[PDB]
Formats: C-alpha cells, structure tokens, sequence
C-alpha cells in the first residue's frame, strides 16, 4: 500500500506542480506577455482596465 | 491447388463415412453419433439431419438420382431415407452381423449391402426383402460397388480378394488376389475399365477389370490407407490415410503429386465434388473439412 | 416552461410561480415540496431562486430507481481510475 | 358481474402492468396499501373486509423484475402467490421460453389462472400483455396461450403485444422471436393490438415535448389506452361497449384480428391551457397518422373497421358530428364493403391523472382502435428481416439445440407469408 | 487400425477416441470396454474419469485385479506405458484387447 | 439468485482476481474484514451471485484461486482484500509451470486438477442454480494457459448447459513478456474454441494505450491495468446484481453476440475513462459515452475495429438514462458508418439499461463486440507460431512432457480454421 500510494503521490504531485506553475503564471501576468497589450486601457472601448 | 479453405463439423464421435449428392453441392456424412447429416459447401451450414439408428452408422451411400440415401449401421441396420420429405422409407435389419458398405444400382431400384457374415446381399426399397445373396469371401465384405453399364460388381473384403461378380444370377465371375493384406475400399474409374483397391499395405493399385494389370504402384504413409476415390478429370486419384494425410496422386505427372496434412487423425472417407476442383474428406477428428 | 412563466426576463421566479411551473411540468407537487427544493438550492435567498440552478441541481441529483432515494436523507472504486493498488487502506 | 383477468408475460408485461395497475388503483381510489378509504369489481376482487387485490398474474422467467414489484411501492397490493418468477430467463430465445425452460413454469401459471377464474362469476375475457421481441414474452406467451385455448374454450383473448420497430430495436434476435410468435397469436388471440415502441417514442416527442422519453413514460400512456378500452365495463356511460361488443364490430374475418391504436389528447399542461379540446378537434387527432401507436401508414392501407372510445364530458351529439366530418375527408379511405365502419362508445368519467405522469388534466378523451389493411406493412418489414438472417442460418444453433426443430422456422415463415396474402386480397376492390 | 476402430465404435462408448493415446490414459475407456464385455463383473459406478495420477492408478488397479480374477491377460508393462503416456502402448493394448475379447487376427 | 463462480489461474489471474474482488466488494459495500458497511438497501438484495453467506453474517467470495507456484497465493493473502477469501479454495502447487503449456496441462497440472474439480463441484452444488463459470487467466503463461484450458475442458464436459466467461489476456504484438508465448497462445486457443461459450480478449499493450493516451497516467502501475479489467468484468454481470429497465444476463449476451458457434471471441472496453485534468470539462452524458465507446483507442484488444466489419455488438448501460436516447445512439452509429457493420444481420447492437450506477460514478457503460477484425491478432500469433515451429525450436521443453509434434499441427490448423471463417465474413 505504501509503495503504490507513493507512486500515486508522485503522479499527483507532478500534476499539482504543473497546475500551480500555470496558475502562478496566470495570476502574476508573466505568461502570455507576448499577447499582452500596452498603454493599460481597452483600445476598442475607451475604458480603463480593472 | 489443394489447400484448406472451409471446415465442416457438428459431430461428437468420429466420422465414419461421407458422400456427396450426385449433381448438387451437398455433402452427407454418417458418423458414430448414430446420425446422418447433410451440409452445404458454399455456406458451411447444415441443411438436413436424420437420426434413429441404434448404433454407430458405419457407412452411407446415395443413388444416381439422389432421391434415396442408404445408411448402414453397426447394429446390422440398413435404413433408406428420402430427402424430399425427410422420411426413412425402409429399415432392413435381417442381418445379425455388422454392416459395412452399400452401393445402389444404375437405375437405383435395388442396393447391394455388405455385412460381417462374409456375404453380400441385395435389398429393394419397395419390396424390403433379400433379392439375391452371394458369398465369395472368408471375411467381412468391406466394400461393394457396381459398374456404370454392365453387371460388373466389385466386392472387396478382408480376405485379400477382390471379386468381380455377376450378381444378377447370384454367381461370382472371378476373384483376384493382388492385395497383400485386408482390403477396405474399391473405387472404380469414370467407366468400369479400371478399379483401384485399398489395402493395409498402403498402396494405390489400379487394376483392370479382368486383366488386373497394375499400371502404377505407389506408396502411402506408414498407417494403412482406408479410403480411395478417383477425380472426374481422369488424371487424379485421392487416397486417404490413417496417419492423417490425404494424397492426391497424378496419373501422368510423377505418380505422387500432392499431400495434404491438414487432418490430425485417421481419415476414413474421401470424395471429389462434381465441379472437379474441391475434395471432401472425413476423419476420426469429427471434422469433415472440405479441401479446396 | 420557467422562461415562459417568467414575465420580466429575470432569471429568477418566486415560490408561487415556480410551484405553478412545477405543477405545469407534472401535476401533483405541493407548494411545500417546491419550497423545500428552493431552500436546498439557495439557502440564503430571500425570495426566488435561479430556475436554471433549480433545474440543474434536480437533473444532477436525479436518480433512476425510486428505491435508492432512501439513502439520500468512500469515494468509490471505479471513480478514481488510478492508484489501483491504493483502493482502500490498511487498518 | 363483469370481470377481466389481465395476464402480463415478460419484462414488457411487468412494467406495463406496473403502470396499468398504478392507474387502475387511482381510478377507484385504491391506496397502495390495498384499502379503499361497486365499480372496482371488474379489476379487483374484494377479499373479505377492507382489502382489494388485483385480478392479475405477473409471470416472468427472470426474477429481477418480479422482485422489484415485491419490494416496490405496491408490496401490499398484489397477492404474493400471483407474482410468478423462475430461476433463469429465456434469454431472448423463443426455443427456451416455449420448449425447455418455459414448460416447468406454465403448470404453476395455469393453476393460478384456475383460482382466479373460479373466483369471478362472469369472466369477460383474458387480457394478455407480452413482448414478441423477447424470450419469455414470445416463448412463454405462446405456450400459455396454447393452453388457454384448449382449456378455456370460446372465452375472448385480447393481445396488447409490443412488436419490433423497423428503425431501432433493443436486440438482435427479435426477427426470429417475433416471426415464430406470429403463428402462436394468429390462431389463438381473438384481438391483437399492435404496439410499436418507436411509434410511442415519436408520440411522446411531438405531443408531450419530451426529448428523452423512457420506458416508464411509454407504459404510462399505454395504460390510458388499456383503461379506456375497459372504461365502459367499470363506469356507466351513454354508449356502453363490452369485450364481446369489441370483437364483433372490429373483426370481419377470423384470421384478421389485428388492430391499431391511437390516443388522441396527449398534452402537457403548457399545451393544455392554450388548447380548446373539442370532440371534433380530438377526433381529428385520433385518425392522424402521427398519433398511431404502431409505425405504419393508414394512407398506405385502407380502414376496415374502427372503434371510438370516448370518455368524460362528451355529449352523444357532437361525437356524430365528428364521425360525419371524418367520413367526408378524402385522406382516410374505407373499404367499399363496410359502409358504416364506426363504433362509438361514450363514458361519463374523465380519465384519471397520475401524480407523476406527463399527461395533463383533460375533460374528454378518445381511444381509437381501428382494423385496417395497413398492418400488412408491419409484418412485411420484419418479413424481409427474418428472411435475410435465416438465409445463411445465423443465430440458429441457439434454437436448434434447445429442443426446437429446424422446420419450425420455415413453417412460421410460410404462415407469416400467408398472413400478408390475406391482408392484400381482403382490402382489394 | 480399421478393425479395432470398428470394434470400439460398435460398443458405442461415451468417450470419443480422437487422440486415442491420451484418451485411454485415464482408464475410463478400457473400463467401459471391460464393463460392456462383463456387465455384472465391472460397472462404471466404481470408476472415476479424471486425469489425476492417483485416480488413474486406482482405476487401472481395479481393472488389473478383476481381469486377473477372470483370466483375461493384458501386459503390466503396457499398463505402465499407458499410465505414463508413451506412444504405441495404448495402441498395442487396444489390439491385445481386440484379440482377447472376441478373437480375430492382426495384419 | 443466478450465481457466478469465479475461478482464477496463475500469477495473472490472481492479480486480476485481487483487483476484481476489490472493486465488486466496494460497490456491494463489503469491507476487507467480511462484514457489510453499505449505505443503500440495493446492495444486499442480489449479493449471493458473488458472495456466499457464512456464519456470523460474513460474506465469503465464490472464488477458486489456483496456481502451481505456491508463493503467488502468498501474494494474494498479502494483497488488500486478501483475508475475505476462504482458505480452503486456495488450491496450490509446489513445482510451477515456468511458461510451459505442456507442464500445466499434462504433467504437473494433472496432480492438481483433481482438487480443483473437487472444490468446483463443492461450490457449484452449494448454490441453487448456476448461471455460468467465469475464468480470468493468461494465454502466454504456463499455469493460466495450461492448467486453465484443462480446467475449462473439464468443467465444460461435466457441466455442458452452463455459460462460460474467459477474460483471457493474450500475448501482445509489440513487446512480449516471454519468448514462448505463441506456443502457449496457440495451444490455449485451440482448447478455447470447442469449450468456451464466449471468450473476451484482453491485451496488456492495449491497456497501456488506455492508461497513457486517455487516462494521462505517466507511470502506470501494473495494478492499474487490473483496475481497467476489473471495471469491465464488474460491468458484464451488471444486470444480474442490480435492477434495471432492460435486463440482460450472460446468456442473453451470448445469444445476441454469437451468430455461429465458433465465433465466440470478443473484444471489450469500459466507457467513462477520463483523466482528472479533463474530469471537469466533459459533460457526463449518454452521447458522450456512445461515441467514446465505439472509438478504436478505447477497446482493450490489439485488433483495430476499423479494419474489419462488426458482426454483432453489445452495450451494457448503467445509471440514470433514457431508453429512447440510448437506443437512438445505437441506430445512429449503425448508419453514419454503415461499411463497418455486416449487412445480413440487421440491428447488430444489443443494449441493456441498468438503474444502479457504479459507486461514485453517475453513469457508465460497457462494450462487448464480436468483429471479424479480431482475426488480426490471431493471424499475428499464427505468424509467430509458424516461424518457431517450422524450425522446431523451443520444442524439447514441450515434447519432453508427453505431447508430440502432431498436437502442434492440431492447434496450428485450428487457429487457421478460425481466421479462415472470420475472413470470409469480412468480404
Ligand atoms: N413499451 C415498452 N416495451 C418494453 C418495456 N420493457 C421491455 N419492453 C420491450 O421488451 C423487448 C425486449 O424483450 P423482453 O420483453 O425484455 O424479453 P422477456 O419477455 O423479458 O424475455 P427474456 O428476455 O428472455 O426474459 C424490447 O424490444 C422492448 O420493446 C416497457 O417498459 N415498455
Ligand atoms: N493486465 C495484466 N497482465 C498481467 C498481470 N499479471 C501478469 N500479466 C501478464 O501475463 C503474462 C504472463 O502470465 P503469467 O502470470 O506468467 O501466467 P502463468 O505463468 O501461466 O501463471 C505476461 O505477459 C504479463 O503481461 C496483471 O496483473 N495484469
Ligand atoms: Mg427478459
């Protein structure tokens, strides 16, 4: 039981680390800085970003 | 061009003998399960089945018209069944010894039958009585056949004697002792000129009607060959063996030509379809697989 | 049915209106029976719930056999599809 | 008194009977406990004091549907000895349900019928529910109806049978089972009402507006058809009909005993308030091909006789106005040798509404059961199916080894072929 | 060969031969033949059809005891070869029984 | 009331059986101690199909575990849910087959086959009416293949009217666990044709395809493959243990999936196999089950259904569903691609609806399909067998145990008989 639980814990920890990296990159805004617009306002409807 | 393409089964015990319809692609087999089953080559499925024999059905035979099928069993019973209504017309049990083989006449009126009483009897479907009984062998008559035109009846038994007879008068014309051991099956040619004898030596010997000249002598497997047949093409002779092999010997191409080892047990029946390309073989493995 | 009875395009309908909708869908539901599902779906709502949430919760919590509703008032063997030797635990 | 004995065979029989007896206990006010808090004598035999039991037997070879009645919401209603279950099912095999596994359970079935028949004084007939696409319904239903004819002579038998659909069906060997069961019900059943699940599926989708109908939805509005057939026996009305009245106005020949079915007002409550259900408007919905309970086109055939079962607030005047406007419509068509092809039956009770069904509370209703030559289309579609499979002996060794001989397939094929020939020549001008 | 195959078919045994060497190894087929030739002496009730070595030895021991009582002789070496499954011992025992029960010749 | 007797052979069958008895006893609510801890009354209604009531209220599984290696039954005692089994049914050998079909079938398996039949006869007579015999074993091994097929031959002769279920795992195309697989596989399937009423083919490298592509398991444990196998075997016997709208036992599945007697080799697959990342994004609906069921990557055999036409099919649906909307998916899948379905069988698909879903899962389905494409993984084994046997290699470890070379030509020809009759229906 300990061996197979360790195997599943390694799988779930790899998955959770990947999910945590993606969530951190989404929250801090570093990810898709290629796709991030400039000037910090909506260019179509002239309203401030939130 | 002889390989395995289709298989036909449906019997619990060993298959004793088999035959084909005279002008239809249907094979009727008689096995040790006390039944006779007809199957279709193109589909592999059964069409008709008949039961009622008390013991193992030793052999089956069909008339030239194919209306009446005879079945000789191990309980000394010869049952004649009509395929049009699936009705057993007659059940002759006058013999007290085991019956081996049957052969209908040219017109199909009467059929000769061999028993273990060292005699060959003649039975009629309408009369149901013995018309003529002949005795020319000291052992059980294993096979009987009739010529297509004349009254040349060939009887093969375990006494190593093939008897050519005139059974209408109840007399034997002559007997030939070419076989070195017991004989199980005599297969005529397309005409009545040549007859091939089976033996425990394992040789396909095709003697003449009266000259008895062995034109070709060939060897078979170690076990004794039991069943023989001649293809309608006039150049191929099929011989089963009890070692699990069916040999197709060519008359004009190097004697032995083809060997089929698809079977796994002793084969006791071999025939060729009327088309001329496919052979129907039986065996002790309860699989009457038709070779292409 | 709830959209048809909703007159203001709210997304919410009151208790009597949803009782009428439930009776239209199938006759014989009591107003108390509707209100119990109202309280289950949205506890702190003063009046009226989302009929989308109501239908969604009923369709997600519906069962095939009326016998097995009795257990309604440990995750499962097949629901994991992994940790195959970790199904249950010793002691 | 008037009494009918309902015999439900097979998985379709038990679940249709579950929905049917749910409706009948609600009509008379019988609680599921079995106690009412004189019309009930048609379907219920009042045992002593304070208890009414169904006049039914629920027989199936598999136990898995008999037991859910025994532990459902109707534990105390049914007599425990009338629900008959076996060890193993026929398993979609006509040979099993008829010869091998069905013979040892029909002897207990006839004993239960004999106790039910002797209790009732005047027995009107036997209503048989079975599925010809299954093993027990086709197989055991055959052997039971063989015994019912030889033992209870001249007593009427009505067959509300579920017949396989052309488009979609739930099994593979239904063309074998239904074709063999055709000979069983051709010579024995006095009335055979054809039900097709695909047609009831399409009825539910376009009338009740249910995109995903279920077997429970289907059996609930099959029950309204069965109830309206027997509604005149239980409750009084202007134009009373009986079981013997039902045959003599529908079947003109002994070998033609197949009829369709159509229940015209089938609406949800959102449909109901905007619909002014008049007698003429409902009767036009009865003869609509879409409202038929079997997937056949009455336009393709022609009507032979029809039966109109009206319920509720129906005056005997406007039923005749509905008949007159139907006759003048050219879309329907009648045989020339039946100039008065209508049977009208009016009852004075609106149909009951089950708490739990998709049907609304309506004031008037119509069940229309008609004999026509369009039923030759129904048998012709599975005639092509059975001839296709039997041509190369597929799915035959399951039948041959289980007692049945090979010749019973071709005899049932010729019997079905002769039934097609009768339907074509009788309606011919 | 053909004579012993005809003889074993004529008794109409429940067991089918096929591979006869493996078929007659357990002793059920030879027990059936002996029971047909002596219905009162040998019954199929006292024999177990199984591939177990102990049950095989039990069946062949009963057969040996009863045939020794009745005078019919089969080789013990052939019995050992049959229970060990060597090729040809089963065949030779079959022809020996064929000659012993109803006497004919071997070619 | 329609009892199923489970029999396991070899290292694989005991490991398959250990996960099988974990899954079934979980949805029945049976603890490893032996008591009952369920929360619904539906579990105790039909529990005698798999568990025998004992003294004190304990439930003991109807399992017979056999192997010629005695250490392997120590592994099933060591496994979880290992103390529920009766110690008497743990019939054990001493020597071990060692990947030899002949050692398990004639020489070393014969001394143990008397006691296995002793407990099978004891177990069958205890219950009221048998519904069939369920066996899970290997074909590439020596115990599950040699001793298994001798047992299947023995219990078919003694009990001829009872059904047979073989969840036999077959040797793999790509990578093989042992060299002598085609010798054991061809000899096992020769005995399976005339004995097994229906056979269900599993492959390990088809299971690895499920665990990698669909389940997104980066390192699948060897017991995770048995979880997928146990999910299917619990689904075949679904309608017996639980009520449903359309019921179908193992006999009704046999009469619909088997048009001709020798064509009883199926390939199967469990439907709602979803990863945990994609768990939240998929709507657990009936159409999402049906098209994923018919997908080639779900099926647990190496044979691809796209190559050959479907002969018959069977669907076993569990949970809250609609009968029309289940059935219309089966008519739709027969018309959108009609080339993959045989023409002389109308309505190739059978469907059953069960009302009790698996525990923790809202709705599931199980597929069984008889196809003429299953000959691809028998011609492949015949390709492996004809290479080895023609040079008579690896044969002295088979001919030393009593069998001759003629028995190899029996299985070689009978393997080629099955692929001949499957091929002529593909045309
Ligand atoms: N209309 C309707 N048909 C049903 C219902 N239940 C089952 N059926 C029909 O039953 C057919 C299947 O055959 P079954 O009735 O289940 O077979 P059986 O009578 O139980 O016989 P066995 O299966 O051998 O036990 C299907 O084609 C369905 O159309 C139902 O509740 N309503
Ligand atoms: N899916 C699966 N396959 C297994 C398992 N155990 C063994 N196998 C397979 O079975 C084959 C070997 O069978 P084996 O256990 O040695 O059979 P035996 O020696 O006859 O008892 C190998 O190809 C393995 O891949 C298991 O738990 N699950
Ligand atoms: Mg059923």
């Amino acid at each position: 039981y300990h061996r197979e639980r360790s195997n599943w814990e390694t799988q779930a920890q790899a998955a959770a680390r990947e999910a945590a990296r993606l969530e951190a990159s989404r929250t801090t805004g570093t990810g898709a800085k290629r796709n991030q617009g400039s000037e910090s306002y909506n260019i179509i409807s002239l309203n401030y970003n939130n | 061009m002889l390989s395995l393409n289709k298989t036909f089964k449906g019997h619990l015990l060993s298959v004793a003998n088999l035959a084909l319809h005279p002008t239809k692609p249907i094979l009727v087999t008689a096995s040790d399960d006390k039944t006779w089953k007809m199957w279709h080559m193109p589909g592999g499925d059964l069409i008709m089945c008949g039961e009622g024999h008390k013991d193992w059905v030793a052999g089956v035979d069909f008339h030239p018209a194919g209306t009446c099928l005879a079945s000789g069993g191990g309980d000394s019973a010869v049952k004649i069944w009509d395929f049009e209504k699936q009705r057993c017309v007659t059940t002759f049990t006058d013999h007290k010894q085991a019956i081996w083989s049957v052969r209908f006449h040219h017109l199909g009126e009467v059929v000769a039958s061999g028993s273990l009483d060292h005699t060959v009897r003649l039975w009629d479907l309408p009369a149901g009585k013995c018309r003529m009984a002949l005795r020319g062998h000291v052992d059980s008559v294993n096979d009987l056949a009739w010529q297509p035109f004349s009254s040349s009846l060939a009887t093969a038994s375990s006494d190593k004697t093939v008897s050519v007879w005139d059974a209408r008068a109840g007399l034997c014309t002559q007997t030939y002792y070419g076989h070195q051991n017991s004989c199980n099956g005599v297969s005529f040619n397309i005409l009545g000129t040549q007859l091939a004898s089976t033996d425990a030596d394992g040789v396909v010997k095709l003697w003449d009607t009266r000259m008895t000249a062995e034109v070709a002598t060939i060897n078979t497997g170690k076990h004794p060959a039991n069943k023989s047949c001649f293809d309608r093409s006039g150049q191929v002779l099929a011989v089963a063996c009890d070692d699990g092999k069916v040999k197709a010997y060519s008359t004009t191409d190097g004697v032995l030509q083809a060997e089929l080892a698809g079977h796994e047990d002793a084969v006791q029946a071999v025939l060729f379809d009327p088309a001329g390309q496919y052979l129907v073989s039986c065996g002790s493995d309860n699989t009457f697989r038709l070779w292409s | 049915v709830f959209v048809r009875n909703d007159l203001t395009r709210c997304g919410q309908l009151p208790v009597r209106d949803m009782t009428r909708c439930c009776q239209a869908l199938v006759p014989g539901i009591s107003e108390r029976q509707v209100a119990a599902v109202m309280a289950v779906v949205d506890p702190n709502s003063a009046g009226g719930v989302d009929y989308r949430a109501f239908v969604q919760k009923l369709t997600e919590t519906g069962v095939a056999n009326p016998r097995m509703l009795h257990s309604a008032p440990a995750t499962g063997a097949l629901t994991r599809f992994g940790e195959g030797g970790s199904l249950t635990a010793p002691d | 008194m008037r009494e009918v004995i309902s015999i439900h065979i097979g998985q379709a029989g038990i679940q249709v009977g579950n929905a049917c007896w749910e409706l009948y206990c609600l009509e008379h006010g019988i609680q599921p406990d079995g106690q009412m808090p004189d019309a009930f004598n048609t379907f219920f035999s009042e045992t002593g004091a304070g208890k009414h039991v169904p006049r039914c037997i629920f027989l199936d070879l598999e136990p898995t549907v008999v037991d859910e009645v025994r532990t459902g919401t109707y534990r105390q209603l049914f007599h425990p000895e009338q629900l008959i279950s076996g060890k193993e099912d026929a398993a979609n095999n006509f040979a099993r349900g008829h010869y091998t596994i069905g013979k040892e359970i029909v002897d207990l079935a006839l004993d239960r019928i004999r106790k039910l028949a002797d209790n009732c004084t005047g027995l009107q007939g036997f209503l048989v529910f079975n599925a010809v696409g299954g093993g027990t319904g086709s197989g055991l239903g055959s052997l039971l109806l063989e015994r019912l004819s030889v033992d209870y002579g001249k007593k009427s038998k009505l067959g509300f049978t579920v017949y396989p659909s052309p488009q979609v069906s739930t099994a593979v060997v239904e063309p074998y089972n239904s074709v063999l069961s055709t000979h069983s019900l051709l010579e024995h059943t006095d009335v055979a009402v054809m039900l097709d699940n695909e047609a009831i599926y399409d009825i539910c989708r376009r009338s009740l507006d249910i995109e995903r109908p279920t077997y429970t939805n289907l059996n609930r509005l099959i029950a309204q058809v069965i109830s309206s057939l027997t509604a005149s026996l239980r409750f009084d009305g202007a134009l009373n009909v009986d079981i013997t009245e039902f045959q003599t106005n529908l079947v003109p020949y002994p070998r033609i005993h197949f009829m369709l079915s159509s229940y015209a007002p089938i609406i949800s409550a959102e449909k109901a308030y905007h619909e002014q259900l008049s007698v003429a408007e409902i009767t036009n919905a009865a003869f609509e091909p879409a409202s038929m309970m079997v997937k056949c086109d009455p336009r393709h055939g022609k009507y032979m006789a029809c039966c109109l079962m009206y319920r509720g607030d129906v005056v005997p005047k406007d039923v005749n106005a509905s008949v007159a406007t139907i006759k003048t419509k050219r879309t329907i068509q009648f045989v020339d040798w039946c100039p008065t092809g209508f049977k009208c039956g009016i009852n004075y009770q609106p149909p009951t509404v089950v708490p739990g069904g998709d049907l609304a509370k309506v004031q008037r209703a119509v069940c229309m059961i008609s004999n026509s030559t369009a039923i030759g289309e129904i048998f012709s579609r599975l005639d092509h199916k059975f001839d296709l499979m039997y041509a190369k002996r597929a799915f035959v060794h399951w039948y041959v080894g289980e007692g049945m001989e090979e010749g019973e397939f071709s005899e049932a094929r010729e019997d079905l072929a002769a039934l097609e020939k009768d339907f074509e020549e009788v309606g011919a001008e | 060969h053909r004579d012993v195959l005809k003889w074993v078919q004529g008794l109409d045994l429940s067991q089918s031969l096929k591979n006869c060497r493996r078929d007659v190894a357990n002793g059920f087929l030879v027990a059936e033949i002996f029971s047909r030739y002596f219905p009162a002496d040998i019954q199929m009730h006292s024999f177990a059809n199984a591939a177990s070595s102990h049950f095989k030895r039990d069946n062949w021991t009963q057969l040996q005891a009863f045939c020794g009582r009745q005078g019919i002789n089969l080789p013990g070496d052939l019995v050992e070869g049959c229970v060990q499954g060597v090729h040809g011992a089963a065949i030779a025992l079959l022809e020996h029984l064929y000659e012993a029960f109803t006497g004919k010749k071997v070619p | 009331m329609r009892e199923i007797v489970h029999i396991q052979g070899g290292q694989c069958g005991n490991q398959i059986g250990a996960k099988f008895w974990e899954v079934v006893s979980d949805e029945h609510g049976i603890d490893p101690t032996g008591t009952y801890h369920g929360d619904s009354d539906l579990q105790l209604e039909r529990i005698n199909v798999y568990f025998n009531e004992a003294t004190g209220g304990r439930y003991v599984p109807r399992a017979i575990l056999m192997d010629l290696e005695p250490g392997t039954m120590d592994s099933v005692r060591s496994g979880p849910y290992g103390q529920i089994f009766r110690p008497d049914n743990f019939v054990f050998g001493q020597t071990g087959a060692g990947n030899n079909w002949a050692k398990g079938h004639y020489t070393e398996g014969a001394e143990l086959i008397d006691s296995v039949l002793d407990v099978v006869r004891k177990e069958a007579e205890s219950c009221d009416c048998l519904q069939g015999f369920q066996v899970c074993h290997s074909l590439g091994g020596g115990t599950g293949s040699g001793m298994g097929t001798l047992l299947i031959s023995k219990i078919r002769e003694e009990y001829p009217d009872r059904m047979m279920l073989t969840f036999s795992v077959v040797p793999s195309p790509k990578v093989s666990d042992t060299v002598v697989e085609p010798y054991n596989a061809t000899l096992s399937v020769h005995q399976l044709v005339e004995n097994a009423d229906e056979c269900m083919v599993l492959d390990n490298e088809a299971l690895y395809d499920i665990c990698f592509r669909t389940l997104k398991l980066t390192t699948p444990t060897f017991g995770d493959l048995n979880h997928l196998i146990s999910a299917v075997m619990s689904g075949i016997t679904c309608c017996l243990r639980f009520p449903g709208q359309l019921n179908a036992d193992l006999r009704k599945l046999a009469v619909n999936l088997i048009p001709f007697p020798r064509l009883h080799f199926f390939m199967v697959g469990f439907t709602p196999l979803t990863s945990r990342g994609s768990q939240q994004y998929r709507a657990l609906t009936v159409p999402e089950l049906t098209q994923q069921m018919w997908d080639a990557k779900n099926m647990m055999c190496a044979a691809d259904p796209r190559h050959g036409r479907y002969l018959t099919a069977s669907a076993l649906f569990r949970g809250r569903m609609s009968t029309k909307e289940v059935d219309e998916q089966m008519l739709n899948v027969q018309n959108k691609n009609s080339s993959y379905f045989v023409e002389w069988i109308p309505n190739n698909v059978k469907s059953s609806v069960c009302d009790i879903p698996p525990k923790g899962l809202k709705m599931s389905a199980t597929f069984i399909g008889n196809s003429t494409a299953i000959q691809e993984m028998f011609k492949r084994v015949s390709e492996q067998f004809t290479a080895m046997f023609r040079r008579k290699a690896f044969l002295h470890w088979y001919t030393g145990e009593g069998m001759d070379e003629m028995e190899f030509t029996e299985a070689e020809s009978n393997m080629n008989d099955l692929v001949s009759e499957y091929q002529q229906y593909q045309d």
